[PDB]
């Protein structure tokens, strides 16, 4: 490797009970280059990147990258029914402020 | 402190490969270049074009 | 019970306002950590 | 090393799924030097590094150094929240009670 211009490290690990592949450039001279670790999945197509991962925790992989997906949907969807909530109450407060004016 | 190591010490630049030791080297020469000062590069990696 | 309405009012424009506040940093937030992560730096 | 007087160690670290570069001074002999391990980004201009890492949690470089600084907003946004609604309870409560007085 002493010599090498260009390197490439292929990754095949083991995690949450199941093998992701990856891989990034170690060096490239003369140039500049992505520092991510590209998550990519071998096809008929040929080799294939995902898309890059986005959000906290990136080290998530494989299924444990759309078991996230499905938990931030989750919460910031009981967050929406929280602030739902909280205007409703307003709604019913109005409502009799307004019914007692009316009387 | 002081504005830099002091001078005709010897320094050593440890990483690993693709950590940037020949960048620092590089940038070590072109200061002292920069200065009218005479720098050499001894190279045995790679030529001087590629460099 | 008119004052009471008009508190109430001023509830639902501050519920409004911060609502649309953290929708705006959130946004934020995403796409600064999209450059982060991003490959546009370079085409 | 046994003999160098200067010694700079420089750092390529994957973590977070990303690829982070550092760099630090082991040792400089005859004066007192920084003791951080200052994170640097090589680009056109040259080798140039970052502002030091303030607050708690140093070791955060990277993605996880901008999504600390959005937690922390986040979080002391909430908390000016809720000194707010507790200041408008007051504001409530007087409200009643001048009201009352006036009748
Ligand atoms: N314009 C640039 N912008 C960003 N990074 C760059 C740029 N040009 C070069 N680099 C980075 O510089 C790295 C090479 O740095 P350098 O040659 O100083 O390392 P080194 O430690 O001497 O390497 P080696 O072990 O191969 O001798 C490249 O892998 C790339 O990451
Ligand atoms: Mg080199």
């Amino acid at each position: 490797e002493e010599l090498m211009d260009g390197w490439v490290l292929m990754l095949n690990r083991e995690v949450n009970g199941e093998f992701n592949r990856e891989l990034y450039l170690l060096k490239a001279r003369g140039m500049a280059h992505s520092n991510q670790v590209r998550e990519f999945l071998m096809s008929d197509r040929g080799i294939s990147l995902l898309p890059p991962h986005l959000g906290e925790g990136g080290a998530l992989t494989g299924t444990a990258r759309k078991a996230e997906e499905a938990r931030l949907r989750r919460a910031e969807i009981e967050r929406q029914t929280e602030l739902g909530r909280l205007q409703q109450q307003i709604e019913q407060r109005r409502r009799r402020a307004r019914a007692q004016i009316e009387a | 402190a002081g504005g830099g190591f002091f001078r005709g010490s010897s320094i050593l630049v440890s990483g690993v490969a693709g950590a940037g030791k020949s960048s620092l080297a590089a940038h070590f020469a072109a200061a002292a270049c920069a200065r009218g000062e005479r720098a050499m590069y001894f190279s045995f990696e790679e030529a001087a074009d590629q460099a | 019970l008119e004052a009471e309405l008009q508190a109430e009012e001023i509830a639902l424009k501050a519920l409004v306002e911060s609502e649309s506040a953290h929708e705006r940093q959130r946004l934020a937030d995403a796409d600064t950590l999209a450059r982060s992560r991003g490959n546009e730096r370079f085409a």
